[PDB]
């Protein structure tokens, strides 16, 4: 196991960022102009799908005139970590050590 | 109340401090911190000296 030294004046939580790739199902977005031009609710280009029929239907195709087609987007995620405290004590008397 | 029609809608920076979050995702810091605190001045005494 590895040890991370938390700073002093920054609360009791740690936060880290995570970046999602393009072709992934966690990359939900709204930049969804399709191959012919239409706002659809899918901006990740069939991400994380291994079906051939589904794959050869969202491929980005281009015509000789170009145009506003095949837009994409990206997202982010965050993760957290926490802390806590522990301890215990013991007590005794003086005659116990002397007369044992 | 706002600007003209968008008709484009790119990856923007919609106001995250209140309401609509963002295009990329969650933010860490949404405000700068003034590190010098504002302290009121002390009062004055007129009777102690006499």
């Amino acid at each position: 196991a590895d040890t991370f030294s938390m700073p002093k004046h920054y609360g009791k939580e740690i936060v880290r960022l995570h970046y999602i790739p393009l072709l992934d199902d966690r990359n939900v977005n709204d930049q969804g102009i399709d191959a012919s031009g239409a706002t659809i609710a899918n901006g990740n280009l069939y991400g994380s799908s291994r079906d051939v029929g589904n794959i050869t239907a969202k491929m980005p195709t281009l015509t000789e005139i170009g145009g506003r087609v095949n837009r994409v987007g990206f997202k982010r995620v965050e993760i957290k970590g926490k802390l806590e405290k522990y301890g215990f004590f013991r007590e005794y008397t003086q005659e116990q050590l002397d007369f044992d | 109340m706002a600007g003209p029609v968008d008709n484009i809608k790119p990856m923007k920076y919609n106001d995250p401090a209140n309401g609509v979050e963002s295009s990329i995702g969650p933010q860490i810091h949404t405000r700068y911190w003034y590190k010098r605190a504002l302290i009121d001045a002390a009062k004055e005494a007129y009777f102690g000296q006499l």
